RNA sequence: CUUCACACAUGCUACAAUGGCCGGUACAAAGGGCUGCGAUGCCGCGAGGUUAAGCGAAUCCUUAAAAGCCGGUCUCAGUUCGGAUCGGGGUCUGCAACUCGACCCCGUGAAGUCGGAGUCGCUAGUAAUCGCAGAUCAGCAACGCUGCGGUGAAUACGUUCC
């Protein structure tokens, strides 16, 4: 039983009926998935992402990722169709709540010269997306046993209908805004 | 496919230098992830030319 | 061992290893190792977690390091340009600001030879 | 005069052109030849006409140029390029 | 007179381990000084500030010579090599340091890993390296010039060739 999930349905779940006037308890927003991908564009050359971009997201998120292939060829990017260019992991259920705790508690203040996250990064429906620096911040990968550094970007997908309905939800979970 | 391809993800205790500690589930072997900065001992979680001419004179 | 966000290189003496922080050179690293009692001739692999707390707070109360120092250097350059002083016009063109000679030298503010 | 023992340096004929216009609250343009005079926090809002060799360039002290000399804002040399 | 798409010339500092840094400790010569030289004492991390002894000088000040020696550390790295550029804060002289001074402290840490065709000096206290002093001078762009001493080499068969 992860601590962020039980803290959600103890006081976060009740507080959103006061900030927003819902008439039914099924309308209360809830984060449904957290999607993480590297997006390794330097894999159209050198063919080394199995050792470096799969062995680290397995350690960060818990489960092995999916290798994503290119949909169309681009001549300017030195790319084909069906070429491994992206590496995605999807987090559901109870491993989502443990990743959102472990991101906001011990990970996210290890960004070099960290000052916050911006609250204008909503897509219009209530789904936040930020990005990170490198194979730093997460302790589960070590800095000594790795290849070249590479960053990622993290989606957070809610059931909220609008923007600030998802801003009030992630402020309560523990995303630092400004 | 949720069998013997995923890495080891067992329960884990994390301590901090401040004294805050909690228990989650991570991939670190031994359950001994130790941080030096956390969500309570970090800043931002807890907080002209005219004035320099006067300071010279 | 991470100190302020700099990730000190292992097997290096603490007299010199702190100079890899952007903001600390040789004389300021002599007083980090004076107000915290850590001797100069100690390798950084033997750096104790009890020791590393003592010098992650003397710096944040008395020094100015990465991020909020590098944003003071580039902001003082930014002050000179839009007020239109002589050094601000001299920064916009890549020519030396401190009265240097521009006839046969200043190959540092400029690049290598263009050879017209 | 550059040392923190004898204060800043303004030419005395320039002080009695701005002290006689701070009291009666007017912002007339001051024609001057004193490039060497240090800007002080009584020039805020004024303008000047500093001589650079050939003409008088208008310079308007706003707030953020109060430590520099007055002749830094009037370039004495002209260079557009060799080609 | 100090500009700057460039080009040549004379130098200086480097590219390191026959070295860098830190601590200790020996050895000079020739010069300069009343609109001056500032011993000592205190203050300052330092440039220097202040007090003022002595002295027209084989008397007093300049005056700590540096390489060298002894010990410790660094262990071949664009570095504890290199110190360019730039940011901040200062001292001094001078009516005045913006164009356009030198010095100091802190931070910053560029090129450079011994240099193509070609080319330069030197036959002995010489070359190579290390300091110090003078003249002009309020200060100084002094790495220049005129001097001074310390440590101290390698070769010259020979006149075929330039
Ligand atoms: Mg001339
Ligand atoms: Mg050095
Ligand atoms: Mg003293
Ligand atoms: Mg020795
Ligand atoms: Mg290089
Ligand atoms: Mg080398
Ligand atoms: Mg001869
Ligand atoms: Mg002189
Ligand atoms: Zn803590």
């Amino acid at each position: 039983q992860p601590r962020l999930k039980e803290r959600y349905r103890s006081e976060i779940r009740d507080a959103l009926r006061k900030q927003f006037g819902y008439g039914n308890v099924m309308q209360i927003p809830t984060v449904t998935k957290v999607v993480v991908n590297m997006g390794v564009g330097e894999a159209a050359r050198d063919a080394k992402l199995i050792n470096g971009a799969v062995n680290d997201l397995a350690l960060i998120t818990g489960q092995k990722p999916e290798v994503r292939r290119a949909r169309k060829s681009i001549a300017q990017f030195k790319l084909r169709e069906g070429m491994p260019v992206g590496v995605r992991v999807t987090l559901r259920g109870d491993r989502m709540w443990e990743f959102l705790d472990r991101l906001t508690s011990i990970a996210l203040p290890r960004i070099r010269d960290f000052r916050g996250l911006s609250p204008k990064q909503f897509d219009g429906v209530g789904n936040y997306t930020f990005g990170l620096a490198e194979q730093a911040v997460f302790h589960e990968v070590d800095v000594d046993k790795i290849d070249r550094v590479r960053g990622m970007d993290i989606n957070v997908v809610t059931s909220a209908a609008t923007d600030d309905e998802g801003r009030a939800l992630l402020r309560a979970l523990g995303f630092p805004f400004k | 496919m949720k069998s013997d391809i995923h890495p080891a993800y067992e329960e884990t205790t994390v301590v901090c230098g401040c004294g805050n500690t909690f228990q989650t589930r991570s991939t670190k072997p031994g359950g001994r992830i130790v941080v030096e900065v956390c969500s309570q001992c970090h800043p931002f979680y807890t907080g002209g030319r005219v004035a320099r001419f006067e300071k010279r004179y | 061992a991470r100190l302020v966000g700099v990730d000190l290189p292992r097997d290096k003496r603490m007299e010199v290893a702190l100079t890899y922080i952007f903001g600390i050179g040789r004389t300021r690293s002599n007083e980090i190792l004076a107000a915290t009692g850590i001797d100069r001739d100690l390798r950084t692999r033997d750096l104790t977690e009890e020791q590393l707390i003592h010098l992650r707070d003397y710096i944040e109360a008395n020094l100015k390091v990465e991020g909020d120092l590098r944003r003071e250097v580039q902001a003082d350059i930014r002050r000179k340009i839009e007020i239109g002083c002589y050094q601000g016009l001299r920064h916009r063109r890549g020519m030396p600001v401190r009265g240097q000679r521009t006839k046969t030298n200043a190959r540092t503010r400029k690049g290598p030879k263009r050879t017209i | 005069p550059r040392s923190l023992k004898k204060g800043p340096f303004v030419d005395e004929h320039l002080l009695k052109k701005v002290d006689v216009q701070n009291e009666k609250n007017t912002k007339q343009v001051i024609k001057t030849w004193s490039r060497r005079s240090t800007i002080i926090p009584d020039f805020i809002g004024h303008t000047f006409a500093v001589h650079d060799g050939r003409k008088h360039v208008p310079v308007f002290v706003t707030e953020s140029m109060v430590g520099h000399k007055l002749g830094e804002f009037a370039p004495t040399r002209t260079f557009k390029g060799h080609i």
